[PDB]
């Protein structure tokens, strides 16, 4: 019947741009060798599972843009703690 | 729905090792 003003500004392509931000959090810097790494295989599928969970969290394209920052933000700084996990 | 993330820590560990 009806639905939130969701699709208004998410679009199919424009939405793909946001998905990359989720993957950049775990790996901001470029890594041509990572693409060959089996670990990367999980990165894609992983983001695909969470992204769907991140998108739904928003009842509007606006909220979706905010929650996205928190995820990438927390994960962005979290990378620092992971480095000291072995020193 | 969801729970604790295990691979999430392994994914970051990969990038954490290199630059």
């Amino acid at each position: 019947g009806v639905r939130k003003g969701w699709h208004e500004h998410v679009t199919q392509d424009l939405r793909s741009h946001l998905v990359h931000k989720l993957v950049q959090a775990i790996f901001p810097t470029p890594d041509p060798a990572a693409l060959k790494d089996r670990r990367m295989e999980n990165l894609v599928a992983y983001a695909k599972k969470v992204e769907g969970d991140m998108y739904e969290s928003a009842n509007s394209r606006d909220e979706y843009y905010h929650l996205l920052a928190e995820k990438i933000y927390k994960i962005q700084k979290e990378l620092e703690e992971k480095r000291r996990s072995r020193l | 729905g969801s729970g604790t993330d295990k691979e999430l820590s392994d994914l970051l560990d990969f990038s954490a090792m290199f630059s």
